[PDB]
């Protein structure tokens, strides 16, 4: 305190090693173990409206997902989070699900279908990103789940079996259109679709297809006069090389945010009338299909920062714990075992 | 012509062997460098006036793909490389390959808004 040496350096920092919560320290599930599955819900505050239906009635599908791990959660408060649409509530499962993991290639299954998740859903991957299997720090699984008989819910294992990578887009030609089968309205509703003859790549969420609506068929608004399939031609003739399966049904699609980070509010003039207004309509044979449901994406996609706020609540949590039971409060019913945490303020 | 023909052939290989060294760097705009920065204006109303009603359209789906759809609706190739860089984040240059020699760079993130930014302030 009385030495010199460090009056110049008053205002540096310093590195430290962040260090995870002991639940998430060697939760890697293992064969022969008995291992736990927290659901995670998510709820609308926002109304559902033109602007909001694809958002609100998505997340208030009952196919959810769950976090996979050796150690018990702890319980953890509600959460909230800010889509474009407006306020998310998230919460965790106090009841966890559990199940025992019987041989290495269940659990390989398990791992590829959580590392697909983030190289090609929600595209974090990096090139020097590896799968790991040490059961080191950080090491908790991510699994879809589905609903089981009745109210019991389980693992939704053709999910994981059909979808170990995304398959990639390509554009069929003429002669490709003509061998493909034609296009069925009901493998396209509820469906996520990405256009492969634009640069826009990037995948959508069709809301319902539209069965009565065919090409020839003039346009909804502005250009009224103008039908489908003759836009079609005169904007991507050189792209798409012409088009079979003509008499076709119709898809309507909605757009899908890539913001991750939902914490702060995104505010704006998101004029709903006329985003609604531009009601996007494709050519299902034009438009690529992955047979991954968005009811799954949609929730899949405010993953990372649910992960995020969880990995810091557990912290909290274990300062919590920590300081009510060096304080000799802990045996209090407020503190105790009937801990009941309260939503994030 | 004798002096306007040794002008003009000299233009067209002098031209030609730049555009196939660089590929760029070939000044053919014809306007003053005083007020070369007029190109953009001076263009067809046909191209400007649906330019600016895309870039001041704001339904559009992300910046990326507003700074594509103005991009293409000047018809002006676009052409993006990977600056080497110390940064995490990759340093992205983007070349628009027209006439007037021009090149934007910035994070990838920040690449499509500055194309916004930079078509926004010229296109008038």
């Amino acid at each position: 305190v009385t030495a010199t040496v460090n009056k110049a350096d008053k205002s540096k920092d310093r590195t430290y090693k962040t260090e995870c919560p002991l639940e998430f320290y060697d939760a890697l599930p293992r064969v022969g173990e008995i291992c736990y599955a927290y659901e995670i819900f998510l709820e609308p505050q926002f109304e559902s409206c033109e602007y909001t239906e694809h958002m609100y009635l998505n997340l208030q599908t009952p196919r959810n997902y769950a976090i996979l791990l050796r150690n018990k959660l702890p319980r953890l408060a509600e959460m909230p989070l800010f889509s474009n649409q407006g306020k998310l509530h998230v919460r965790v499962a106090n009841a966890p699900l559990e199940v025992i993991i019987q041989n290495s290639e269940q659990l390989e299954l398990l791992h590829q279908f959580h590392g697909m998740v983030f190289r090609d859903i929600l595209k974090i991957w990096h090139p020097f990103f590896v799968l790991d299997r040490r059961s080191k720090e950080n090491s908790y699984l991510v699994v879809p789940l589905i609903l089981g008989a009745g109210e019991q819910k389980c693992f939704d294992w053709e999910l994981m079996t059909n979808f170990r990578r995304l398959p990639q887009s390509h554009g069929s030609n003429v002669q490709q259109r003509e061998q493909q089968p034609a296009p069925r309205p009901e493998d396209f509703e509820g469906k996520i679709v990405t256009q492969w003859y634009a640069n826009y790549d990037k995948p959508m969420l069709v809301t319902k297809v539209h069965r009565e609506l065919t090409p020839l068929s003039y346009m909804e608004k502005n250009q009224q006069d103008k039908t489908y399939y003759e836009f079609t031609m005169s904007k991507y003739g050189n792209r798409i090389g012409d088009v079979v399966h003509k008499d076709k049904f119709m898809i309507e699609v909605r757009d899908l945010t890539e913001q991750l980070t939902f914490y702060v509010h995104n505010r704006g003039k998101f004029n709903a009338k006329s985003k609604a207004k531009m009601k996007v309509i494709l050519i299902p044979e034009l438009c690529f299909n992955f047979n991954f449901p968005g009811d799954l994406w949609l929730k899949l996609i405010f993953l990372p920062s649910i992960l995020n706020r969880m990995y810091f609540l557990l912290h909290a949590e274990a300062l919590r714990k920590r300081f009510n039971t060096y304080l000799n409060l802990h045996l209090l019913p407020f503190n105790g075992t009937d801990y009941m945490p309260r939503p994030l303020e | 012509e004798s002096m306007e023909e040794l002008e003009a052939l000299r233009r067209k290989k002098f031209t030609t062997y730049w555009e196939l060294k660089e590929a760029g760097s070939v000044d053919h705009t014809g306007m003053r460098l005083c007020d070369r920065h007029n190109y953009f204006k001076n263009f067809y109303p046909t191209l400007k006036k649906e330019a600016i009603e895309a870039i001041n359209s704001d339904e559009y789906e992300s910046s990326k793909d507003k700074a594509m759809d103005v991009m293409s609706s000047l018809k002006i190739t676009p052409k993006i490389s990977e600056v080497e860089s110390s940064s995490l984040v990759p340093l992205l240059s983007v070349e628009l390959n027209c006439a007037f020699d021009v090149v934007l760079m910035a994070k990838e993130t920040d690449i499509y808004d500055h194309i916004i930014d930079y078509f926004r302030t010229m296109l008038i």
